[PDB]
């Protein structure tokens, strides 16, 4: 996370202060998907 | 405001195209940061003299 900010300033000298590096996101673990056909009425 | 996420919701299909408009994504952050940085300079000079 330190090396990605130096690419934002394009400089090898990084002045004292706070710099905003690229954002982060939390990523998804899994997908959640949320009648009946009468095969008991056809086959039986 | 994150241009990449705002314009293109979490999807690279749109993220790729955004690369073709170049700095439009970044320079906005530079503009907004340019605002938000001095927003504390305002409160700085007004209240703390």
């Amino acid at each position: 996370p330190l090396s990605e900010t130096k690419c934002t300033l394009k400089s090898f000298t990084v002045e004292k202060g706070i710099y905003q590096t690229s954002n982060f996101r939390v990523q998804p673990t899994e997908s959640i998907v949320r009648n009946l056909c009468p095969f008991g009425e056809v086959f039986n | 405001v994150d241009c990449t996420m705002y314009i293109c919701g979490d999807s690279t299909e749109c993220s790729n195209l955004l690369l073709q408009y170049g700095s439009f994504c970044t320079q906005l952050n530079r503009a907004l940061t340019g605002i938000a940085v001095e927003q504390d300079k305002n409160t700085q000079e007004v209240f703390a003299q």
